[PDB]
């Protein structure tokens, strides 16, 4: 139980960090998506301007 | 020793940030709360301890009624503030204030009585060689390393706005707006009730403060995010209470910081924080406005929410002339920017002559605060 | 001598536990019974002795009608209680109460008249320098050496529940539940009748009390153990009566303590003891509940049954958030925990100023109990 | 017929008040209780009847366990609420809901799910042409015939406070306080126990509700009346139980309603009802406060106690500026004020277009409650 | 052991998912970095053109 539950905790601690990486990377994905949309909206405003 | 170090304390409402001047970060940061045993205790060999101060009160929360001693940048209760400062110096920093000059921060457009009574306590409670009271927004500007900007200061106490140009300062263009972290907390516990979660007491009022410190975010468009709240997926988050109860918060999450941009939700007419920034910039001279638009500095604890900077950028760019580019500079670490600005100020060599001395106070009285300092 | 020792008496119903304060165990523990010769005696040179008190009444049981003077934590008959205390001091401990301060235990949510009349007797019957009346549950908590917990107190008198946090105490969250050892005894002699064994009188009512003190146990699941009662093997136990009659008790054995978790069997609506613990914890503030779940203390004589702790753990864990771990701390020795808590309290140096003095009573009267003490 | 009449139901907790719109008083008022046979019956030709609803449950109390289906303005159990409404329409009023539009009252700051599920049942259980859900406090204001006031609504469910000015309404200034008639009943049966009277079950919990409905009163000063409780004469009252047992209640009587002004007695931090009224009035704009002080309206069943109006007047006058006069308007008949406010509303000609139609629900779903109505 | 072994599989699967979300949110953030650099370079081209 401790070997498997400790694997559950290790895998879960890696999971929390992988999930944290999913949240940090999703944070960046959303930030880059906001920047992408800001830059793409600027691109479209600048296509219209160009 | 040379220079004697110096001490710096930020007391906006909610948090004491304190440490040595000449360091990049404060040693001690803790909640500005005085929590009193409301329930009569029945054992022998307890405490007794009339009241608990600091994060001690956070640990022993359920017994206590908690009183914030500062509301809206105003100290409501002076003995409670003295107890908080007694806790900073003796419990954390372990300093004799007689051995250090002490910098205090204080908020703009604030009653004279707070500055004058604050100095009266610093000289006649903790005997101290010298002190200074300084404006919160200018300290954050120093911390950001810029000579020019419009500083949007919002703590848990009140929101303030100070435009600065090349140093200087514009007294007429300084704006103070009664919104805060605390008013967002009172709005938030009100908007949880429609979901069935009822938080009625001071102890779990700080639990919704903790929720709002991480779960809450600002919409890059409010209506668009409220529309996509129909298909609930990512907008819900499970939150764990210390009870072991689970809370699940959807659209309710992002419409709490939305109150900064829509004070009609709180029921106040007072304009949203982006229009207050326009109100400050419009009161400034025509010439300087170009860099104030491009050098907006966010400071304080209630500018920490994810997406505030982007929302302010979109709204100020939408209202302003698109002739000029609106850069907002909002650092991470912006929470501690006032304390860092106080660290840098007391480390400045010239500033060591602009201290209010104990001697100058003893001759000329507590009223000299306004006479010497801004 | 220094400190004078002190005296401690626990009188919940059923047992006097008494001895010196400053010792780990009471010297005298005996049944709180006043047994009267119902049958007129015909010899010469008997007694006469109007009544017998203590385990003397247990020895001479068959002649006597036995009257418990305390029911539900309430003294029914005062002269009978005075006789019991007269027996403790003179028959067992051999003390003059004038030479010792005396601690009494008493139950929560108990009529004022019991505390006030109890003090009136202690001063104006056994002349005594000082006394105290204290709550049963807090004393068991002291005995367990913990500062925090929810104390489930169940004696032969009544069941009580007091949540405590860091000392303190929560008056609104204190629960009292009318179930006891005695009500389980009345249920038990009722459930023996379906087997043909009929115990109709006070003398053999204490014989089923003795049966229940060892044979009875609590099921780790009631229905599962009642299902395996179809194949009777280990669930039957032979019991020897003092008559020399043999009693053989099967499923009837474990469904007697089951009444604590199912008061529908007794016919009372009042919730089982695990839901009463939830009712107490739910009335407490959100913040503290985490340790109250993990620091449940069982005390008293009717928490002695094998498997109670496991059953309470499974039910409270099943009802509660499984987000937090529900530790129950139920010591062996839990029967005497109230007396040990009284021993430790009167041994405390600070407590020696919180005594109700004889002088303070003589000036301010019997009503001062509630004014000074909890 | 013209206008079709309309139907009005008030369901705060404790009482259904129901009748036709267009009348000055409700036809049917009965307790909102679902009482279930807990004891298995042994005869032939009983009932059976799974449960009893209304004052039928009051008549057959001792057999039943009674469940209030509404707690704190929240419906705990939906089938039990449907059964109560089934009882109103068919047992008392003898109406087909298909032939009448139905007004429901509901409490402020209440979970969305109650309003949305309440509408879902009204359309998809009792087929009905139209309905409305309305706020309790505004209806009492209409019943009092005033356009302006601060309505202190306290039922058996929860206490609410809604300031209104010239119609309008202030969402931020609405306060909800978790105290009620029911919490005073739970406090009251707890404060009877110190006198020796122990009421442990739901059936006699409604007996202390009946005691409190007449014997209880509010002190015009609490300490003064508690001091004159030393010489007991008029403060004691004999009460007759349905058992034929007599109860004699002294100071215990007036300190039960005192809990509204001192929630430290219940153990809640949440301020007394006069400070909650100050909390609501302080959140309002400066200009209107003058008439809100002078136009306080009491409503609901737990404002019925003798002397509440005088105590609120003395406390609010003591806290407020004595620059302006604090009139409290608390009518007798204030118990039924919400139902009368619902009668007047559905009788209003313009209101007959603001109904939620069955058609509009069938197209746009249950979520439209909040979209159309407050 | 079986509760934590099946939940170890749930937690390994949720690690694989937390990691997959780390990879998917990182992969999508990196796709957005490329989309962002593409629209930023197109914006710089259009801005330079404008």
């Amino acid at each position: 139980y401790e070997e498997v539950a400790r694997k559950l905790v290790i895998i879960e601690s890696d999971l929390e960090r992988a999930e944290e990486r999913a949240e940090l990377s999703e944070g960046k994905c959303a930030e880059l998506e906001e920047e992408l949309k800001t830059v793409t909206n600027n691109l479209k405003s600048l296509e219209a301007q160009a | 020793e040379d220079e004697t170090t110096a001490l710096v304390c930020d007391n906006g409402s909610g948090l004491v940030k304190a440490g040595f001047a000449g360091d990049d970060a404060p040693r001690a940061v803790f909640p500005s709360i005085v929590g009193r045993p409301r329930h009569q205790g029945v054992m022998v060999g307890m405490g007794q301890k009339d009241s608990y101060v600091g994060d001690e009160a956070q640990s022993k929360r359920g017994i206590l009624t908690l009183k914030y001693p500062i509301e809206h940048g105003i100290i409501t209760n002076w003995d409670d503030m003295e107890k908080i400062w007694h806790h900073t110096f003796y419990n954390e920093l372990r300093v004799a204030p007689e051995e250090h000059p002490t910098l205090l921060t204080e908020a703009p457009l604030n009653p004279k009585a707070n500055r004058e009574k604050m100095t009266q306590i610093m000289f006649e409670t903790f005997n101290v060689p010298a002190m200074y009271v300084a404006i919160q927004a200018v300290l954050s500007l120093y911390a950001s390393g810029r000579t020019t900007g419009i500083v949007l200061d919002s703590g848990d106490g009140v929101t303030h706005n100070v435009p600065i140009y090349e140093g200087y300062a514009l007294p007429h263009a300084i704006m103070r707006l009664d919104l805060a972290g605390r008013d967002l907390t009172d709005y938030l516990m009100k908007i949880l009730t429609e979901r069935g979660y009822s938080f009625v007491t001071t102890a779990e009022r700080e639990i919704v403060r903790d929720i709002k410190e991480k779960l809450c975010y600002v919409a890059l468009d409010f209506e668009n995010e409220m529309a996509t709240a129909a298909s609930s997926s990512s907008l819900e988050k499970s939150y764990e209470l210390p009870d072991g109860q689970v809370i699940t918060i959807g659209n309710e999450r992002f419409r709490c910081p939305e109150t900064l941009f829509q004070p009609s939700f709180i029921g106040m007419e007072s304009a949203g924080i982006h229009e207050t920034t326009y109100n400050s910039i419009m009161k400034c001279d025509i010439d300087i406005r170009k860099d104030l638009y491009a050098n907006n500095v966010m400071s304080g604890g209630t500018t920490m929410y994810p997406g505030i900077a982007d929302r302010m950028q979109k709204e100020i760019t939408a209202l302003a002339p698109s002739t000029m580019k609106i850069k907002i500079i909002a650092p991470p670490e912006r929470k501690y920017s006032v304390w860092i600005g106080g660290s840098i100020l007391a480390s400045l060599s010239t500033f060591q002559q602009m201290w209010i001395t104990k001697q100058e106070y003893d001759e000329a009285g507590p009223s000299i605060v306004h006479r010497k300092c801004f």
